[PDB]
């Protein structure tokens, strides 16, 4: 882009489709904070079958995906780009976006998620047994919890998320990095105009997001040789799609 | 193929 008033045009424009891709307002995240599961919520939570909890958070992170595809969608840019590059860039993006957006509801406060309804901890998780990954996934939701991520910057971000030239697939490399360097320069110069550059330095360091993103597929394989039928038979399709 | 089919629709 030439000027700021294009940059800034591509802001507003980025600002917006993730405001109306967002799955749940952040008011309404905020407004159910001291809503927390009771300890025999956690309890109830912690005997459920590993295959059923396995499940329901395939399903929930297949409805997040969702959102993360609108968003998409919604990026001018984006939908320039083949075919073969939106899935490339999808299939690698989707899942880290995701994570990214669990900071809005996260708590940092008491350390809890919101989850079906209410806030728990990371205790809520045990019966998936991944402590490791959920760790993990609390951490980051965390550090950028810390960052007092706003609601504009989470947009500009996981834009650049999901237009990473370094995707491996994509056949219009040059095309996707454009489209980076110029969200590139959108986000930097609101962070510039808004005096947050700060941030900067504190975002969580290149390949975090890759790690958790790997975490998550190499769990998934393992509760796959597990229980195969219940992948087959109860999993999302799109789910499967992104990530068996 | 659904990703293929969410970014038709």
């Amino acid at each position: 882009y030439a000027s700021l008033t294009e940059i800034e045009h591509l802001v507003q424009s980025v600002c917006k489709s993730y405001r109306e891709t967002c799955q749940l307002r952040l008011e309404d995240l905020l407004r159910q904070r001291s809503n927390i599961f009771s300890r025999e919520e956690v309890t109830g939570y912690q005997r459920k079958s590993m295959w059923e909890m396995w499940e329901r958070c395939a399903h929930h992170l297949t409805e997040a995906i969702q959102y993360v595809v609108e968003f998409a969608k919604r990026l001018s840019g984006f939908m320039e780009l083949c075919q073969n590059d939106q899935i490339v860039l999808l299939k690698a993006g989707a899942m880290e976006v995701v994570l990214v957006r669990m900071c809005r509801a996260y708590n940092a406060d008491n350390r809890t998620v919101f989850f079906e309804g209410k806030y728990g901890g990371m205790e809520l998780f045990r019966a998936l047994g991944c402590s490791e990954l959920i760790s993990s996934i609390f951490d980051f939701s965390h550090s950028l919890s810390a960052l007092h991520f706003s609601e504009d910057e989470i947009a500009l971000y996981t834009a650049l998320v999901l237009i990473n030239a370094h995707r491996p697939g994509l056949q219009e490399k040059r095309k996707v990095e454009q489209l980076q360097y110029n969200l590139e320069l959108a986000f930097h110069h609101h962070l510039c105009k808004t005096h947050r550059q700060s941030i900067l330095a504190k975002l969580p360091p290149a390949g975090k997001l890759a790690s958790l993103c790997s975490q998550h597929v190499e769990r998934l394989q393992i509760f796959q040789h597990l229980h195969p039928i219940v992948v087959q038979a109860a999993f999302p399709p799109l789910y499967k799609e992104l990530f068996s | 193929k659904i990703l293929h089919r969410l970014l038709q629709e």
